[PDB]
RNA sequence: GGGAUACUACCCUGGCUGUAUUGACCUUCUAACCCGCCGCCCUUAUCGGGCGGGGAGACAGUGUCAGGUGGGCAGUUUGACUGGGGCGGUCGCCUCCUAAAAGGUAACGGAGGCGCCCAAAGGUUCCCUCAGAAUGGUUGGAAAUCAUUCGCAGAGUGUAAAGGCACAAGGGAGCUUGACUGCGAGACCUACAAGUCGAGCAGGGACGAAAGUCGGGCUUAGUGAUCCGGUGGUUCCGCAUGGA
RNA sequence: CCUAAGGUAGCGAAAUUCCUUGUCGGGUAAGUUCCGACCCGCACGAAAGGCGCAACGAUCUGGGCACUGUCUCAACGAGAGACUCGGUGAAAUUAUAGUACCUGUGAAGAUGCAGGUUACCCGCGACAGGACGGAAAGACCCCGUGGAGCUUUACUGCAGCCU
RNA sequence: AGGCCCAGGCGACUGUUUAGCAAAAACACAGGUCUCUGCGAAGCCGUAAGGCGAAGUAUAGGGGCUGACGCCUGCCCGGUG
RNA sequence: AACAGUGGUAGGAGAGCGUUCUAAGGGCUGUGAAGCCAGACCGGAAGGACUGGUGGAGCGCUUAGAAGUGAGAAUGCCGGUAUGAGUAGCGAAAGAGGGGUGAGAAUCCCCUCCACCGAAUGCCUAAGGUUUCCUGAGGAAGGCUCGUCCGCUCAGGGUUAGU
RNA sequence: UAUCCUUGGGAGUCAGACUGCGAGUGAUAAGAUCCGUAGUCGAAAGGGAAACAGCCCAGACCGCCAGCUAAGGUCCCAAAGU
RNA sequence: GUGGGUAGGGGUGAAAUGCCAAUCGAACCUGGAGAUAGCUGGUUCUCUCCGAAAUAGCUUUAGGGCUAGCCUCAAGGUAAG
RNA sequence: UCAUAGGAUAUGAGAAGGCAGACCCGGGGAACUGAAACAUCUAAGUACCCGGAGGAAGAGAAAGCAAAUGCGAUUCCCUGAGUAGCGGCGAGCGAAACGGGAUCAGCCCAAACCAAGAGGCUUGCCUCUUGGGGUUGUAGGACACUCGAACGAGGUAGAUGAAGAGGUCUGGAAAGGCCCGCCAUAGGAGGUAACAGCCCUGUAGUCAAAACUUCGUUCGAGUGGAUCCUGAGUACGGCGGAACACGUGAAAUUCCGUCGGAAUCCGGGAGGACCAUCUCCCAAGGCUAAAUACUCCCUAGUGACCGAUAGUGAACCAGUACCGUGAGGGAAAGGUGAAAAGCACCCCGGAAGGGGAGUGAAAGAGAUCCUGAAACCGUGUGCCUACAAGUAGUCAGAGCCCGUUAACGGGUGAUGGCGUGCCUUUUGUAGAAUGAACCGGCGAGUUACGAUCUCGUGCAAGGUUAAGCAGAAGAUGCGGAGCCGCAGCGAAAGCGAGUCUGAAUAGGGCGCAUGAGUACGUGGUCGUAGACCCGAAACCAGGUGA
């Protein structure tokens, strides 16, 4: 039984060159009137996962 | 799992779609083309062999 | 008096009769369906089943769907902290002390507040200055509204504490909507998620002659993940192709 | 003022009374019990029946006569065990043990540690103070994001029934 | 091969029950009351055929409640059914 | 050679020891292998030799390989043997004596008294048991002791229905 | 003086206690509870404090019938000064 | 007394959670099944190098778990400490 | 008493029931558990019950796959791929086609019309049986034109089958040691008093069948296209369900129950809602072997599989004894010797049991009878012990005794110093916290498939085969489908050492530029599997009991 990829993560992450995983920002769904425009602009951009979380979820994204 | 603290993946949002149509082209750079002789005709079938 | 509509054939100003269709109340029966009613036969059988009679009757029964009721029955939930549990109280955020002169630092330790508000209580230019007290002044005093003097902040600062503010961040007037878009060198804070500041660049502005200020409140609370769904724009994809 | 209506008859410190051994009387030398009465019934009450009731009860409570070893307060006697001999012959338990007493220390309660005090070696009959003695991975309590039974206007369903 | 007497709670009584802790004031009881059912009764077992009810017919069956007998059983239908 | 270091739980890292089989090379073994028993030997350890006794056919060394590979605890499972301990118990009850048999007699046979039941401990007969019933032999086990004895063992034999 | 940082492989730890010192709660009670700070134990034997984890001195690679000391101590138990 | 019936999301019950083969708040036997157990116990040869923590955050979370701190091994920066 | 049930008789290698605890179809269909609770979901259409045949079954010749100078029945293996997707978008579940292989078979009907006979007549509207009539999509066909033997190979019983008592040594016994020979298409295996190619049975080769039994050889068309047919309560739709990887969702596709309900070649269905054009195809009728699955069996063999607490529960009179009313549960127990040659005879004894004698290589080998460990129980003894309390030792140590794998030896030790076992769990255990009565055996982190990292290898901008076919169940050969890199950015179109954002040729993010990965092996760890081993109360399915 070959390993099963975690689809709930595969629908959210993407493995860039050098092996890092790209992610979006949370807190960007349906409340925006309670957030100043600065943080909204900042969270619009995409980010990358942290070192510890990367170390934790290494296995879950083995097959891209 | 993260001890009931909701995992990072579920905290994060989902991204866009993927479609059946997709022309992935076998990339070959000019640096590779030097291996052929002068004045030759290079075509995908020849590249295969 | 406005077009007084006087020899197409108006839609009925909406009326009914005679004509094929739909629902309820009526009664019928063969005729379905039913009969734990009777006579005969299958048949020495109180099963059922063939005939006949009789009673009911398009109902009921049964099939599919739908609604109500339904602890009769079934699977489950019914939180944590806790000077043992239960009961009481609390659960997120913001201010201070506890806090041992960096930061951080607990207790069911000691005190308060927040789940907003402001089209001006924002931005900018310009101009000032307080609370209280004494003395004269009527309606009018302890205080309304005046005039003098004293007066470093006692008064204010939307609100809860602290920090900080009279070179205004306090008070007043005119104009205005930067309470902007694309961003962002760096840095703080941090397990993660997030949170915070940020010069500087471009596009257009507002204010002012200019300098130059403006990416919301004087600083810190006034707010929540993802999923799913709704709405607007889309120079994206849309399963043979064009559309959807 | 309020309710839809405000407990009537009967009974009442009761199988119901915390105050509580209510207060009074009887019984007894002496009565937190009992019996009779009073009502201030925390929190009786009329088919969850109320109040009495002859008879009945291995029912519960109080008192009295007769009786006696229940007792003051023990004594003796008979038989079966126990006890000695003969035959036969287990079990629970068990880290190893040449297994003293005080005071103190210590995971706060010492046989084994400390300082002293006592104690020749081995047996037989009895006692149960200790070895936190044995039997039972505590039935009490607490915690498992344990289980089971039961309940309801907890949630979601189902059978039945009605339309 | 009976001890007896006086009183009092509870239960009318004979009976029955927790085999293996509890035999009682608990259960039953005859009696009373309310309610359902017109007979392919209702209620109940079963899916259904089949049954019990009953080869019975509101003076009979099912269910709820109280429990001999004597005297009685008051008010409220606002709420739930 | 110099210098420094070398407590250690949870843990991380490296060095090794042994066991069973498998391949290659070597050879040990009835002139006694394996296993077991006893030694006062060797290595830093896991461990390994050597010399005797037993035993009577298989087995080390060398390099590599693969593992059912290393036990002191799990109230672990199975088998054996201790402890308590020659202790508890020996399962309601009247036997006494004289003969007999016999290797051996409280217990077996015969005799004489005595004693117990007698709406039964008597006499028939169900369910049920399935040879336990009878005769002749035996006493290892069963018999809570003994046993010459029997509901035990062995060899024979035994149940007759028209009512 | 030579331990620091980056990447990567593998963990366990989430019950801590006591003793100084600065505080809370408590009654400036507790071998109480909760903090900050330092130490020991935890995971550390040895000598001392009679016996003792946390108090003092002090770190065990082994052997020696060597020497000097730390806390503590020198009349006997019991080494050393009546 | 004899012969029969009622079988476990059941049957019986003069009603105690009583009885249903010494088992009953849901009998017994086999199977799903090596159910699951954030809990308790136990986990076997030796030497050497280094060597902790009992804390922060979040958690239906408090005796559990994930990340950070602390340990260890290796490759690098090399001299930052 | 038209006529039917019903009744009576006769004829039927007709069915039933079992089975292999396997495999395949279906009908019916759980919970435990995961989700760290729990109801959607999962477990799982699994366990279990029921019906049905097969040696295999299901499937099947296109109302298909797919979008191209196209493929052409089904089935199964690798690959696609843990991808596209589905999912309280959680937990999880999860394909197919293209491509490469094994295997290879395509056929028969209904309808049209002809013929007759079929009678009802309402003169073909229906018969029913044959045949022509036929099985088809860039349509086809009607219709007019066209020709139960003998033989080889096995299977079941078997036959034949080379070479040394070679000498010598030990020994109870040669197959063993030393020195010599021979066969070998035979050096497989077993037995033979110890280890055998040459001792025996046999082995390699070569033969054999009276009788049954399994495999291979004999005894039709093409041209035309007026008219007709090309599968009706069927497709399909509403409603409610189920299967498709797909949970109602955009929900295509298949099937079920209720109701509704088409068209007929100018026609219909599909290409993932749905419409149009195009492409492909002809359902509502059947049959179809091989590749594939599985062993209660039989034959011949193999094992870096066990060797009597193992291995089947069962090596042995085992599903037995035994337990239970019953379903059912369910043991222990291998070994004398080469040959019984198994102990003549004598003595104690009633016997049992002994002592002798005898057999044998061993009697210590005597009916658990090869070896015979430890616990446990005894008998002799060298030293010590009745004024001393001791986790029982160690370090000092006199005395007494003995003399070794010879070495600054062995046993015992009066007396002194020090000193509270082991294990788990704990901040802390001598602990009065837990476990062990003792001895022996057994008894716990592995294996498969993927992932990742270190290390080691062969190649390197390349690496590499899988299935499968040959091949002593092997290596090796072939097998380039397929997979990972050499290019990244973006959600995507798409662009490309750049790309995304953005009006930007500005800034910023992402690998730039600062080029090794791949195949395999060991090792660490992880993921799915019971996953490290023992333990629940309890749940669900099917039965057994009044």
């Amino acid at each position: 039984p070959k390993m099963k990829t975690h689809r709930g993560s595969a629908k959210r992450f993407k493995k860039t060159g050098s092996g890092k995983l790209k992610r979006s920002h949370a807190y960007t769904s349906h409340l925006f009137a309670n957030k100043s425009q600065k943080q909204k602009r900042k969270l619009r951009k995409s980010s990358v996962v942290s070192a510890g979380d990367f170390k934790r979820i290494k296995q879950m994204l083995a097959n891209i | 799992f993260e001890g009931g603290q909701m995992p990072l993946f579920q905290r994060l949002p989902k991204r866009g779609f993927t479609n059946i149509n997709r022309k992935e082209y076998a990339v070959v750079n000019l640096d590779k083309l030097n291996g052929f002789a002068e004045g030759t005709e290079v075509t995908p079938e020849l590249l295969l062999e």
